[PDB]
């Protein structure tokens, strides 16, 4: 109505931009390197922690079995 | 007789609002008494008819056992059998009490078309409650995409400068990846010779044929509930719809891939959801992280609340995914607590900023807590509730996601603790922005929050602290239901 | 190795399903059972998160 | 008032029979949340016992927490599905 | 008496908070500190009958969760461990509302800074109260709420509104892992509630108490500002003084250590645990001690004297000695609340409002009342004998040459460097304040008078407790064979009595001995030979001042190498995924394929019949062809689209 | 032990051992490029 | 002296958008007259595509020292500490016990920590005295 937001040209091209990466996006061989990282490196990195433990890890009261203490102290002397 | 009562009525009052609007299109200049006030005689009708709705579940409420075990309410109508369980109550509760927050928020912001707008509200509200009260998987299909006629249209008709884009998306998206879901609900047909869920709830199959409907279904999951990689269109609807949208959107829409894990992949893929259930939670979990990293480096208001309820969608998943009680009943508690703080997310960024500065920038503004005080108290409070903050009901949902994602898997599922620290990130740097420093010298001041803006956030405030702080209102219904659902033998 | 193929040959879910009579030798592709063997579950879920032991 | 648990186990019942298939199942469910409450009220005495025994905790609920410990990880709920599908003579 | 020392608090919070418009100022003032008033009261008659008379209290309102086996009820204990922090909190906490009344008084915001005040004050009270593990987290989360308000207080202050989010993001990287801690709790014993925990302890895997112990203290080092953790510390003064008087003294600071203490049924039966609790204090308390000789600010320096101090708490629960640790807290709560009171009166009684201590000088006539609470608090911050801080702080650094362990020994070093520095830095902040030569302009001292009597009530109650106060407290805690039975101390552990026996007569006086002789050689180089401690001549003295000035260089190392890069991941997953790859497979990509093939199909649709009778002639060749040869034909028929 | 993936493969005839005679690829080919080579040449 | 925040790109080819090198907005004269005086920012003024990181909101850019500067003496700080705690452990310079460890008659209190049997004992017993 009565334009509240006293709009900045230079805000719009910014917001333009932010909304319109995807158009300038070019699949070079640096971002063929993010790519690798973020969606077979790092999703394969956890794809081994998922697996490797995955029905190996009996911690519900997982009882000691195994003495803390020491009982027999040697000084050095 | 409930879903005989709810489609006639919708129906009854579909009629009675098509005849008095298009009977005066004639020949005649539009000189009419109900048009008078923007249509508000036409309106009054919407907002009672979705307010009615509320009452007739609540009809059926009252008769509800919460220690039977199976489907209530077991009604043949249309040759479909209709039935209410302890899972189905509560989102079929939760969606109609959606249905006049959306109508009311947007009941001043249109330069149009009010009749049609209202119209397409209440059948998407209607057939989001429907979804939940079928009893078969070709039923759950039909309206899991009978919403798209309404939703392709609502946001083509009444969206921003990119609505063309976003139509596309909403339509295209949740089709070309439904359509995967049919393929395995046809599978069903098939071999069992029925698709209805008590009868096939006890059929096993192969290891190899679970598989293979498994990832049709999933697929069509993973879609409807963004999660990485194939999340990257509801942002784009999100920032276009219309406020009514939106608020159904992400606040029913994307939780019926939660409820459609509980009916199309636990009873009867058991076997193969233990085996694909570490795979769900490496995709989980990325999602959550990646979606938290996102949302830092965004610009535009809605998009940045967007990107939020993806990861409050993530831990929905990791939870139901969960193999016992602890992470199935708070993963639906969350998805309820999700039902009411993200809507009114929405409500603040794009109903009541964008409808005064009519822009979505966040570089615009700063510091609004000096001449908007009311809309910064529920602009912290609303952003503490989305942040997991342990008097809200999202705590709930994510202190027993994550709990219970690490009784299933103590070493992946300790990541889901993550969403404890990113959601804290990218939401405060949002409400430390929109509150902070001097008043932006870009924004006039305006009108403070309006009566009708502090009803919506008044009434999607409450049911949320009520969950968090005495969540037993939803946990003793679920317990038998959702005891269901948990596969384990042990000897 | 079509259903309509594995059908009649007896491969399918014609004469509906019975409890009692558990299998040994693995079903086939198309097969279903009301009932399995449990070693048949350890073979493919594998021990571990709740099958057996917890 | 107060229903029963209509004690029916898998191995007696044919799964055809729809109605004593849904018993089988909704009796070993309820079965399964007795075991919990008996889980509550062992560990109900737990905690009156260590508050109570003050330093003396460790050996006035030695046999309390033993068989809290020992019933823990079985006393929860397990689902029907784990048994009606599989057979464990197999 | 139990429901009344609680949620008082909270019902003066909401009063100025949404009736204070409706209650003027000055009135809403009073109601908060009436509201706190009563919960002094009321703790003080239950530390009567519990500490005392053995009496337990327990209001159970209602249940919270009832999930399966997972049981968590809205319930709030009041055992001795539990009245041993209320002292602390409910006690400073009044003192600064007392203190705030006439120090926010020309604050435009004044019904609004006694409404998160008071919240902070109720928010402590849960955490220190609550009688399951999820309680407390209720209350450690809302320290954070509390604070993250209080110091962004001024919210049109920049570097105010981003401290705020600093000191709220650490805080949950803490509360991340407790939560994370929390869920082992429930996976291994089933219950979060103290007693069900506490009473399996003995009968646990020490693998599975170390898993969840690790993730407390990683929650303890945030609020505890302890290494690694410790930047919000520091950037928590742009809040006012009050805040500072009341977060760093006997609140969101200790909160810590409380958690540590709490869990000592558990924490006992892992050794390894205990090691990085002694490695933690050890560092902190040498590094803190270093950095407050060279930084030039009131505030900081005191701030980073609660560091320092709080460090020394850890090091006492790492020798299991939590007895030591607890009631050194209780001592810490007033002769460091005294400290920013009297420094917040410095500032104030100045009419240019100067913080730097540099801008400071010969100001002991001038305002003598408030020299004498700084010089009373500091001597007890230095730990001289006859006061509180000799009866808590000296026996804490006995100890750590009383285990007789290579960590232990090296610590007490650590220790001892520290002791020495809260002498050197203390004299320091002191001469440099009140007497050195005049350094503002004269037409400030012919103003430089002192302040009301209401300023002046809570610091005079605060200078007696920091006198007396550690003697009358000291055998409740720190007694031989007081049974404290709410903290374990583990027989193998209970090393008490070497530490008071087998210390040579040396090690009981050498922190004093180098306290009081390097104050005074320090005292004299700054008076009559100040022309050594220009640094900029020797450059390794330069870079030495200018690298504890910026606090180790950690600040920078924070924002401009994690905060800066973990934001920069945020970015390569938004343009390399969110807006990179799914987007060129997705609609962006699919625009460009569909435009390509519609393009070569658009020619096929021409009206001609030589066109359509090739292709006629042409589907004639399937018939001819062995049906083997299907897939060809395909891959031939994409190759020509291109 | 093996990781426990699913197995997401259609039925297919499985030609166990004896079967399976292997087919000539260097005769095999030859037909298809010589066979292929005429047709779009002699067009 | 002044360098620029870590991972801000040199060259930028973003379509149309205009060309111009980071400026960091925080290191701007507070003096100086702005339009967004807060901001430092006068009206119109172009912005870099990666902006977000360069204005106030951004987290504090800290350029007193090189960053390899700033490693090299904090590695440097815990790099005495460490020698100063390795040399004692090698000689192993640290006091020795003056006395036995504390010890307890009931062979060191094995039933009173919880040791049903006398299988179990030394899984629960702390020292124990053997001058009963
Ligand atoms: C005036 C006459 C009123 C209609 C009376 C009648 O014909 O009864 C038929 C039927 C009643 O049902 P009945 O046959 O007794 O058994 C239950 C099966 N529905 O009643 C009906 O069949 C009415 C069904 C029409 C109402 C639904 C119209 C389409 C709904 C589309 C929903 C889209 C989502 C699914
Ligand atoms: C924002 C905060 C978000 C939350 C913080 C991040 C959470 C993830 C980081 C911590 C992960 C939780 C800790 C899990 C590892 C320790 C658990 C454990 O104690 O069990 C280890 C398990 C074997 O069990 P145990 O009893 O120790 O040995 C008995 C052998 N007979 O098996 C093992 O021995 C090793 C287990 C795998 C070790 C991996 C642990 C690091 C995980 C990193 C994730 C990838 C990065
Ligand atoms: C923001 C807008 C304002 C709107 C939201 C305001 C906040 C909401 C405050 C109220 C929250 C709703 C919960 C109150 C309803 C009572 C819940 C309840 O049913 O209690 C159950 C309790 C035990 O259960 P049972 O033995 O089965 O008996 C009940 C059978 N009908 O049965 C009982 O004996 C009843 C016990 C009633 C106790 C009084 C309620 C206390 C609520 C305040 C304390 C909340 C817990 C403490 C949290 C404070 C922070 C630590
Ligand atoms: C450990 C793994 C790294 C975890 C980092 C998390 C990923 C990045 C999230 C940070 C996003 C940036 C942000 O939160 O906003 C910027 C804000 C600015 O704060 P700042 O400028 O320093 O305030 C100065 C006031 N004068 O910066 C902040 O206030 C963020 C506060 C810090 C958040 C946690 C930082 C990690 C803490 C663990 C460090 C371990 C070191 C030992
Ligand atoms: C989050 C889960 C783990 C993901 C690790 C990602 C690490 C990474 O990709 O580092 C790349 C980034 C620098 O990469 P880049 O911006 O392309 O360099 C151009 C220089 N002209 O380097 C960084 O941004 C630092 C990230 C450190 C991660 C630890
Ligand atoms: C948002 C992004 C979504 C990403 C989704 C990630 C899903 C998880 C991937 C796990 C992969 C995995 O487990 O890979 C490993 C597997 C198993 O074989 P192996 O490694 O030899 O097993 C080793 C067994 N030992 C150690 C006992 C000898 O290898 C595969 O056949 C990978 C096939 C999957 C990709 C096609
Ligand atoms: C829950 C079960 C529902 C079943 C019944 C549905 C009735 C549909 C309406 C028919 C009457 C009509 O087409 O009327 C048109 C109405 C009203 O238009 P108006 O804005 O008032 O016109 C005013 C004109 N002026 C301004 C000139 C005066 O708008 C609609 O199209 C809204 C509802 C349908 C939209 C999507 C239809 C596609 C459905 C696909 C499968 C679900
Ligand atoms: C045990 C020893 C304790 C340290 C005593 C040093 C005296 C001091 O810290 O002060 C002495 C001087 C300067 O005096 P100032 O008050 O720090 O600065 C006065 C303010 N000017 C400079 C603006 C005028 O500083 C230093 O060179 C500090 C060195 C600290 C690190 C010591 C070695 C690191 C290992
Ligand atoms: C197996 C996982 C399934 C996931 C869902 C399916 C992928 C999502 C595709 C959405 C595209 C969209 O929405 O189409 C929108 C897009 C383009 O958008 P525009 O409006 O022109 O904007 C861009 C404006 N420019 C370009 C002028 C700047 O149009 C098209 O390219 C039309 C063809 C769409 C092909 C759909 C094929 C689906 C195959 C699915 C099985 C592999
Ligand atoms: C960071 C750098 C800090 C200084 C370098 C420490 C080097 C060192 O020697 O530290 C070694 C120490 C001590 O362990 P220990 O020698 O086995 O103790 C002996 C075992 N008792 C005590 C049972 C007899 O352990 C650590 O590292 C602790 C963690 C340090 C902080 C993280």
């Amino acid at each position: 109505g009565p334009h509240l937001l006293r709009e900045d040209a230079s805000f719009q091209r910014y917001g333009q931009l932010r909304d319109n990466l995807a158009t300038y996006w070019k699949f070079n061989r640096k971002a063929a390197r993010n790519v690798f990282i973020f969606l077979v490196a790092v999703p394969a990195g956890l794809g081994y922690l998922a697996y490797n433990y995955e029905g190996k890890t009996p911690f519900v009261g997982k009882r000691r079995t195994e003495p803390i203490f020491e009982q027999d102290y040697v000084p050095r002397k | 007789m409930l879903v005989q009562n709810l489609i006639i009525f919708n129906i009854i009052g579909i009629v009675l609002l098509v005849l008095l609007n298009n009977n005066n299109n004639g020949i005649l200049n539009k000189k009419s008494l109900l048009t008078i006030k923007n249509e508000l005689k036409l309106k009054q009708i919407g907002l009672i008819i979705s307010i009615i709705n509320i009452l007739i579940i609540i009809e059926n409420w009252i008769g509800f056992n919460s220690n039977y075990y199976g489907f209530q309410n077991i009604e043949r109508f249309l040759n479909i059998y209709w039935g209410i369980d302890g899972i189905s109550l509560l989102l079929v509760l939760l969606t109609l009490i959606l249905g006049p927050i959306a109508i009311l928020s947007n009941w001043k912001n249109l330069k149009g078309y009010y009749t049609y707008y209202v119209i397409s509200i209440n059948m998407l509200v209607i057939l989001m409650a429907l979804n939940f009260i079928c009893l078969d998987l070709v039923s759950f299909y039909i309206l899991f995409e009978s919403t798209l006629a309404p939703l392709f249209l609502l946001i083509g008709i009444y969206g921003a400068n990119n609505k063309n884009k976003a139509a596309y998306y909403v339509l295209i998206y949740t089709l070309a990846s439904s359509l995967f879901m049919l393929l395995s609900i046809v599978i069903y047909y098939i071999i069992i010779n029925s698709t209805d869920y008590i009868y096939i709830n006890n059929i096993i199959l192969s290891i190899n044929l679970q598989s293979l409907l498994f990832i049709g279904i999933i697929i069509g999951i993973a879609v409807k509930t963004p999660l990485m990689p194939v999340h990257t269109w509801l942002p784009t609807v999100h920032s276009e719809s219309p406020l009514g949208g939106s608020i159904l959107l992400a606040g029913v829409i994307l939780k019926l891939a939660i409820y459609g894990v509980i009916r199309l992949l636990l009873p009867n893929l058991s076997e193969i959801s233990m085996m694909f259930t570490p795979i769900i939670y490496i995709i989980s979990i990325l999602t959550l992280i990646y979606s938290s990293l996102i949302t830092l480096k965004q610009t535009d208001l809605k998009v940045i609340i967007a990107y939020s309820s993806i990861s409050h969608l993530a831990v929905c998943m990791i939870g139901i995914f969960a193999n016992n009680l602890i992470g199935i009943n708070g993963s639906l508690i969350l998805c309820l607590a999700h039902g009411f703080v993200s809507p009114a997310l929405f409500i603040l960024v794009g109903g009541i900023l964008y409808d005064r500065y009519h822009n979505r920038l966040i570089n615009y503004y700063q510091g609004l807590s000096t001449f908007m005080p009311i809309f910064s108290i529920y602009l912290v409070v609303f952003s503490f509730c989305n942040t997991g903050t342990p008097l809200s009901g999202n705590f709930v949902g994510e202190f027993l996601s994550i709990t219970g994602a690490v009784i299933r898997h103590p070493i992946i599922g300790s990541l889901t603790a993550a969403s404890v620290l990113l959601s804290a990130c990218y939401q405060m740097k949002l409400t430390n922005r929109l509150t902070g420093s001097v008043f932006s010298q870009y924004l006039h001041i305006t009108n403070d929050v309006t009566n009708r803006e502090i009803f919506l956030l008044n009434w999607l405030l409450i049911p949320t602290i009520i969950i968090g702080i005495y969540p037993s209102f939803v946990t003793n219904i679920l317990n038998l239901a959702s005891s269901t659902l948990i596969y384990s033998v042990l000897i | 190795n079509s259903y309509r193929a594995a059908l009649e040959a007896g491969n399918g879910n014609e004469g509906g399903f019975d409890n009692k009579v558990i299998k040994t030798e693995r079903q086939g592709f198309w097969e279903g059972v009301y009932r399995r063997p449990l070693s048949q579950t350890v073979e493919d879920l594998g021990e571990g998160r709740g099958i057996i032991t917890q | 008032d107060h229903v029963r648990s209509p004690n029916v186990s898998f191995d007696d019942i044919d799964y055809n029979n729809s109605q004593d298939l849904h018993n089988a199942q909704e009796s070993l469910l309820r079965e399964q949340w007795i075991r919990v409450s008996a889980l509550k009220v062992c560990r109900k005495a737990l905690e009156s016992c260590y508050k109570t025994s003050g330093p003396n905790h460790y050996e006035d609920c030695r046999e309390i927490a033993e068989k809290y410990l020992n019933m823990l990880p079985d006393h929860r709920i397990q689902g029907f599905l784990g048994y009606q599908k599989n057979d464990p003579s197999k | 008496m139990i429901l009344l020392c609680i949620f008082t608090p909270f019902l003066g919070s909401l009063i100025s908070g949404f009736f204070g418009r409706y209650i003027g100022v000055n009135s809403s003032k009073w109601i908060v500190c009436l509201s706190i008033f009563v919960s002094v009261v009321s703790t003080y008659i239950l530390f009567i009958d519990v500490i005392f008379n053995e009496i337990e209290y327990t209001y159970n309102i209602m249940n919270w969760l009832n999930v399966e086996y997972l049981v968590v009820d809205w319930s709030f204990t009041i055992d001795k461990l539990s009245v041993s922090m209320l002292v602390p909190v409910v006690t400073v906490s009044f003192l600064v509302h007392l203190y705030s009344v006439s120090y926010m008084s020309h604050d435009p915001h004044q019904q609004r800074f006694f409404s998160y005040l008071s919240m902070f004050t109720f928010a402590m009270i849960v955490l220190v109260t609550g009688d399951n593990y999820l309680i407390l987290f209720v209350g450690w989360e809302f320290i954070g709420v509390a604070s993250y308000l209080l110091i962004s207080f001024w919210f049109t202050r920049f570097n105010a509104v981003k401290s705020g989010l600093s000191a709220l993001l650490i805080n949950r990287f803490g509360d991340a892992l407790l939560v994370l801690g929390l869920s082992y709790l429930v996976l291994v014993t089933g219950s979060v509630n103290y007693n069900t925990v506490f009473a399996l302890g003995s009968y646990l895997d020490v693998n599975m108490i170390t898993v969840i112990l690790i993730c407390f203290l990683v929650a303890s080092m945030a609020k505890s500002a302890q290494l690694g953790l410790h930047s919000w510390l520091l950037l928590a003064m742009e809040g006012p003084t009050p805040v500072s008087s009341l977060l760093h003294a006997a609140c969101l600071v200790i909160a810590g250590v409380f958690l540590l203490m709490r869990s000592s049924p558990l924490l006992e039966y892992t050794p390894i645990v205990l090691l990085l609790i002694l490695w933690l204090g050890g560092l902190s308390t040498l590094i803190s001690g270093l950095i407050a000789m060279v930084s030039n600010d009131i505030k900081k320096i005191i701030a980073l004297s609660t560091m320092s101090q709080v460090g020394i708490m850890m090091i006492a629960i790492g020798v299991s000695c939590y007895n030591l640790a607890l009631f050194h807290l209780i001592c810490h709560s007033f002769f460091k609340a005294l400290l920013f009171m009297s420094a917040g009166s410095v500032i104030h009684s100045i009419i240019s409002e100067y913080q730097d201590i540099r801008m400071y000088g010969g100001f002991r006539q001038f305002i003598p009342l408030a020299y004498t609470c700084i010089f009373i608090a500091s001597l007890s911050l230095m730990a001289i004998p006859g006061l509180t801080g000799f009866y808590s702080k000296d026996i804490i650094i006995e100890s750590m040459y009383g285990e007789y362990t290579f960590s232990g020994f090296i610590i007490y070093w650590f220790a001892l460097i520290s002791a020495t520095c809260t002498s050197l830095y203390s004299i320091r902040l002191i001469y440099y304040t009140f007497l050195n030569n005049p350094n503002s302009p004269k037409y400030i001292y012919i103003n430089l008078k002192e302040n009301d009597i209401v300023l002046i009530t809570p610091m005079i109650i605060l200078t007696i407790l920091s006198i007396f106060g550690g003697y009358l407290l000291r055998d409740i805690y720190l007694g031989m064979g007081s049974p404290f039975n709410e903290l374990f101390i583990h027989p193998n552990n209970l090393s008490l009595i070497e530490t008071e026996f087998s210390l040579p007569s040396i090690l009981k006086v050498l922190p004093l001995i180098t306290g009081l002789g390097g104050g005074l050689i320090l005292l004299l180089i700054y008076e009559f030979n100040y022309s050594l401690f220009l640094v900029y001549n020797n450059k390794n003295l330069s870079k030495l001042y200018s690298f504890f000035n910026q606090k180790i260089m950690f600040d920078q190392l924070l924002n401009n190498l994690i905060l800066r890069s973990g934001l920069n991941i945020g970015w390569l997953l938004n343009v390399h995924i969110d807006r990179g790859i799914l987007q060129l497979f997705g609609p962006l990509g699919l625009w460009k394929l569909s435009t390509f093939i519609s393009s070569k199909l658009n020619k096929l649709v021409f009206l001609n019949i030589g066109f359509i009778l090739e292709i006629i002639v042409l589907s004639w060749l399937l018939i001819v062809f062995k049906v083997s040869l299907l897939k060809y034909i395909l891959l031939l028929i994409i190759f020509i689209i291109l | 032990e093996q990781f426990h993936l699913p197995q997401p493969f259609w039925p297919t005839t499985k030609t166990k051992e004896g079967e399976y005679v292997p087919k000539d690829s260097i005769r095999e080919a030859s037909k298809v490029f010589i066979g292929s080579g005429v047709l779009l040449g002699g067009m | 002296k002044s360098f620029l925040p870590h991972f801000i790109p040199k060259n930028y080819s973003y379509g149309d958008y205009p060309r111009l090198k980071p400026e960091n907005l925080q290191k701007r004269d507070p003096y100086l007259k702005y339009d967004d005086q807060a901001n430092k920012r006068n009206f119109n003024e172009p912005l870099h595509p990666q902006q977000d990181d360069l204005d106030m909101w951004a987290p504090d850019h800290f350029d007193f020292v090189q960053d390899s500067i700033a490693l090299k003496w904090f590695g440097t700080f815990f790099g005495v500490l460490a020698v100063f705690s390795s040399v004692i452990y090698i000689g192993g310079l640290y006091p020795e016990k003056p006395a036995n460890p504390r010890n307890y008659p009931f062979s060191g209190l094995a039933k009173d920590l919880g040791a049903s049997s006398e299988e179990d004992t030394l899984l629960y017993a702390a020292k124990i005295d053997k001058s009963i």
